[PDB]
């Protein structure tokens, strides 16, 4: 507990990126203008969840490796606590050592957020049968997050970086099947002391 | 509050940062300014001369500006100047400051508001007024809760023959002003150019393309010069067409064949060389620095704006016009921030101190809100102390105040068409698909910019091109004859022009019945 | 809302048929249109919010 | 600077000879705190006053009307902890909808005002089996007793709410069972929870209270 | 769940391509310069939607074959969830296995995107009636897209290759009936592990 | 539909062919060399628009016969959606069943495109008033297009062949009144299944 | 140590929110829930009143505030919630200040 692992990640956006407004008030304010709002801050920066993506990446990969990892993604699934993702990301009984911040943007809305027209086309007519409007995050947009691991082990940085490469393969949030969310990660890791603030 | 980077003025409204200008006067010095600018919510380009604009794509390149507010004609003149200056930066192959990508991204976040139109951004009310320098010259009035600020802009002159001569001014209270002290011999030109071509020789008038060549052209047009006139200028012809497009932002006398047709636009470089070999007026060059061949045969009356200097064609203000601009504001300002050489600022500041106004050459005034109604009779409904009240929001320049019915009773102590005829005409032209939802939406975006922006827009959509008889409307859906289709287009022109006269709430109530999103 | 409109209209100037269907039918019809997904939960919720602002 | 002729700068003055004194100051006063003389002082291009934080949260449309400019607004004044604010009709509509939703939340059905049978031993056996595989949990048993003490109808309503297989998702609101089970056993255990709770619905209150203390001692 | 299918798709443009700009700010900032802007990134690379083209192609061929597929391209049409296009590209209850990336150009808009004069000519007077300007991707431009199938079945690669042959025959992007958007495809499949990033 | 129609169209040039270059950068690069460059594929082939010569041809012939067809050549003239020209080539809300390819040349710029010189001659002095240097396509050049009809009807090949014969009578491309664009056509038509790629 | 009382009110700072639980094989929302949450930029005011102070108490409180800036305050700290900044205005008063 005397040491702590700080993992500063910078996510560069390479494809478009849709994440969804979670706030009912912000949705209802924004669904008079756009049908799929982007999750933004009140300080007008884009918010992306990060803990669930890294967790899901690690459970998919470690279930594929054959390691004992419980599937927390099933409905009302209770984590066992005797896992390896349960130590990083928590269980019913022990909090996760890896506190994972949101991916907040360096820039703001109206600099990385753009407002787009999506379509749905009849197959036998080739005409626009439906139209909606979404909000998307442009390419080259930089997001920063910090993962602080409280009781660090050796496998934590490798597991986080692995999970990040799974996100660079699959996607970070939203419509990952139509091409959205393909991003890249740059990692800067350092091992600080816990008594670095105490003067 | 107001930081002075340069022209570069930043106003920290506590809630947001409003940069006004970001101009160009080594690279690390320009970078010092851009780094100091910080994140600005807004850049307001007073005008486009690359001295109040220019380092604005950099603010888009390094992501420091969310949105750029200007005049529409300032936007298009900035477009021409940014492209041309990037072309020049490659002529001397100087590692360019910004790219073309930064130029195209600069208009991504641009926004246009014309004049006398108050845009509320981040607790600041911003309004534009004319100062008669160039086409979209603007003095900016930002009212914040810590004071009202006026950036004069390059107040123009009485010489201007293209713009008004009294630059317009906020009708409210101006606390701080940031004036600028850069500090009719025309008939002589109309004499001597009439002399020289009578002598059989040619005339040369080297003038800048932006807001100088057209005043030299206007004079040569409202007056009669039987000898021929030409424009051998590459941005110059395009900005002359920009005058002919954005003539609605000019003088009221010139609301309605500008520059007549005297000017012949020299379109090609082949025409430039053959014109320089001609025998038979050529306006060209930038500070007499195409121009080189003309120089040879004009050397073989060369006027400066037979060596000749004429000062009548000047655009910047004179000490007296700056003094008259401050002496015409309703309230004398608390402090004149005399910016932009030392000697001019010193002599103007003495006259200002002689006129008993303060100057600093680079007081907690809070616009409070006054309740002025009883709060004793409150109630608890759902964890809130509320009282329904009936009153009026009075907007005195010192302080906003809220008043009851007692106060209101004690203080009491363009073509025109009817609303029903406008509704009927918009419905009938919407059914025959002249007026469409895209047309109504584009009209609403231009009408949000101002009345004159919508007047230009419908003038563009209704102008029948003289070369090919194309009016730029949407054609009618039916079996109408040619004169009936022309009467329908006239009906659409007068209907939208008459709707321009109304207020925004009435226009929104009329149009949200055809396009339920505009 | 009647008195508010009265005062607001009054003050603003100072400065200047439903089809009759029975309740049991209503219940049967919204049952049928909810089963065939024309009247969905989002539709009923939005119609409820627009009904809360007035007829 | 407040002056009540000092050559230094005077930002504020607190007062035809008056006009002469005011013009006689170096620079000009920003505001002077003085009727007809105040308006005459206005005619010399100098401002006059003539003598909780208030926040107008409102839209804006301005009719110039008289000499004073106005904006017609019947509304609401809201007093708060350190601020007073001004809101329109839409704020009060929103708080009215939220409060009215809070009202019907209350007095639902018949609080404190058609069932299968199985033996008491069977009921202890089924609740004891579903306690240890995490279906009938302690929160489930608590809200059972809360919906039971308000009557049998509320308990039938809550049980039909939990057991309702939603046709969109195929998910009942029970806690999923812990252990290795196939799907058919999972629905059979859910039906067991259905029948057990609906059968103890028919029993009296002291025969329920005594069956849920040995699972929830803080009932 | 243990292995995953990579189809690396390299598309060479064989007739000029036009996918339209979708972003309202990008379309509005270009309308004084081009009437038809091409879908581009903020890194100035051409963006083409690909998941919808493959889905529409497979629905058209599988409906003309007689196999049970839903016609999703009708207005507000819920996918059935039991067809193989619902397996590959998703339903409202289950996402698609085949996460289809966008078609990203290897080159910049300055090298591959050109302005163009499209005409409308009167039929009696044989003269220019309307003139408009579009942006078009030149022929010879190379686009890349990676299709990742999460739970790969046996026929998914063959289904994607038949849809690619249909897109070669029909076209991708817009203005398809005028000859625009005819492409060529070079699929490079690869069966990767799901746990390959785990060190 | 279950079947589709493939019309492989081969065009031979009998008289020099000019169709005008459309790309602004290619035109501006061509200005010093020529004044009238030919439309060029960026892989050095010659592209002639086809839809517009088939649509215009069919509109003049069908309007001369008296069938209730509309004019798409007038200014912003909305296609009606009820004529066989609207069904074949497209309306403003239903796309055209006949996807018409561009006329891709079977040879290159260096083999079939020649750079030439035309004159404006005084009628009194009989001298060159003006000289201007264009570039047209040599005779004997072979061009290839493919018209794909999605839902074929009975009178679909006949209307296309009638439009082709009208094109040999009047010309395709530019300078048709001066003598340019006189072509020949060879049609190889076939019925394919829409499910021909599904393997 | 006083409570962190916000400067504003729920209708300005507390926003309802939709959280999800996604199945790792289907990528479908297996579960969701709605939690209220305080926005970013919301300002909270507390007062720490130290009686009989020593020298190190300011440094100790400021270091603990920097730790809370690092690690978060409230709940859901692992998924990214609670990241704040602190501004400290310290002042030594005399205990007899209220006596007139
Ligand atoms: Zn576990
Ligand atoms: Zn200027
Ligand atoms: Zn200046
Ligand atoms: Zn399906
Ligand atoms: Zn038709």
């Amino acid at each position: 507990a005397k040491t702590m692992k700080k993992i500063y990640v910078t996510m560069k956006t390479l494809s478009p990126l849709y994440t969804g407004e979670v706030r009912r008030e912000d949705k209802e304010a924004a669904q008079k203008r756009v049908n799929f709002p982007v999750r933004k801050t009140a300080t007008n920066k884009v918010l992306i969840p990060f803990k669930g993506a890294l967790r899901s990446a690690l459970e998919i990969m470690l279930k594929a490796k054959g390691e004992n990892v419980c599937d927390t993604g099933e409905s009302r699934a209770r984590p066992c606590g005797r896992c390896v993702t349960c130590s990083l990301f928590g269980s019913m009984g022990r909090a996760g050592r890896a506190s994972v911040d949101f991916l907040i943007s360096n820039d703001t809305k109206e600099q990385i957020v753009r407002e787009s027209t999506h379509l749905r086309i009849e197959r036998q007519t080739k005409s626009a049968s439906d139209t909606f409007k979404g909000e998307e995050v442009i390419e080259g947009a930089t997001f920063t997050a910090t993962i602080t691991i409280s009781n660090p082990q050796e496998k934590d940085l490798s597991l986080i970086q692995s999970a990040l490469k799974f996100i660079e393969e699959n996607g970070i949030g939203g419509w990952l099947n139509k091409g959205y969310g393909r991003v890249s990660f740059e990692v800067k890791s350092e091992d600080v002391a816990t008594d670095r603030f105490l003067k | 509050m107001i930081k002075f980077i340069g022209s570069a003025f930043l106003l920290e409204t506590g809630n947001a940062k409003i940069l006004i200008d970001c101009g160009i006067e080594n690279n690390e010095i320009i970078e010092k300014k851009i780094n100091e600018i910080g994140k600005a919510d807004i850049c307001i380009l007073t005008h486009a001369h690359l001295d109040h604009s220019g380092l604005v794509p950099l603010l888009v390149k390094k992501r420091k500006v969310n949105k750029i507010i200007s005049t529409p004609a300032t936007k298009e003149l900035c477009r021409l100047l940014f492209n041309d200056f990037q072309r020049i930066q490659e002529e001397n192959n100087d590692i360019p400051l910004y790219s073309y990508d930064d130029i195209e991204s600069s208009f991504e976040i641009w926004d246009e508001i014309d004049d006398r139109n108050t845009i509320e951004l981040f607790d600041t009310k911003i309004t534009f007024y004319n100062n008669s320098h160039i086409i979209g010259s603007v003095s900016v009035f930002i009212e914040t809760h810590n004071g009202n600020y006026l950036f004069s802009g390059d107040i123009g002159s009485k010489l201007q023959q293209l713009m008004d001569y009294p630059p317009d001014m906020p009708d409210g209270n101006v606390d701080y002003l940031i004036l600028e002290s850069t500090y009719s011999d025309r008939d002589r030109l109309l004499e001597i150019a009439k002399t020289t071509c009578e002598n059989g020789g040619k005339v040369l008038i080297p003038s800048f393309a932006i807001g100088r060549l057209q005043e030299v052209l206007y004079t040569f047009s409202n007056y009669n010069f039987n000898f021929p006139v030409y424009i051998d200028s590459p941005m110059g012809s395009k900005v002359t067409n920009l005058i002919k497009e954005y003539n609605i932002y000019l003088k009221k006398k010139l609301r309605r064949d500008l520059f007549n047709n005297k000017y012949i636009a020299i379109n090609t470089s082949n025409q430039s060389k053959e014109l320089s070999n001609s025998k038979e007026v050529i306006i060209s060059a930038s500070g007499m620095l195409r121009i080189l061949n003309h120089l040879e045969q004009i050397k073989n009356t060369l006027i400066f704006v037979r060596i000749e200097k004429l000062n009548s064609f000047s655009a910047h203000a004179d000490q007296d016009e700056l003094i008259d601009y401050i002496e015409r504001l309703k309230y004398t300002p608390y402090k004149v921030f005399l910016v932009h050489e030392k000697e001019q600022r010193e002599i103007l500041a003495k006259r200002i101190i002689s006129k008993k106004i303060r100057v600093e050459l680079p007081i907690l005034i809070e616009k409070k809100v006054v309740l002025n109604i009883n709060t004793d009779n409150m109630c608890n409904f759902a964890s809130y102390r509320l009282m329904p009240f009936s009153g009026f929001i009075v907007e005195k320049d010192d302080r906003i105040e809220i008043n009851d019915k007692n106060w209101f009773d004690m203080i009491w102590n363009l073509p025109d068409m009817s609303h029903d005829k406008i509704i009927e005409n918009i419905e009938y032209l919407f059914n025959i698909k002249i007026l469409s939802k895209n047309r109504i939406k584009e009209f609403w975006e231009e009408f949000c910019k101002g009345q004159k922006a919508a007047i230009k827009y419908i003038t563009q959509v209704h102008r029948k091109n003289p070369n090919t008889g194309r009016r730029n409307w949407n054609p009618p859906e039916g079996d109408f004859t040619d004169n009936e289709i022309e009467k329908l287009y006239e009906t659409a022109y007068n209907t939208l022009l008459s709707l321009i006269k109304y207020d925004k709430n009435k226009v929104y109530n009329i149009l949200i019945n055809f396009n339920p999103k505009l | 809302d009647m008195i508010w409109n009265e005062e607001y209209n009054k003050m603003r100037s100072q400065i200047v048929a439903l089809p009759d269907m029975s309740h049991d039918k209503i219940i049967e019809n919204i049952e049928y249109l909810f089963n065939i997904k024309i009247l969905s939960k989002n539709r009923i919720k939005e119609f409820w919010e627009e009904f809360c602002k007035g007829q």
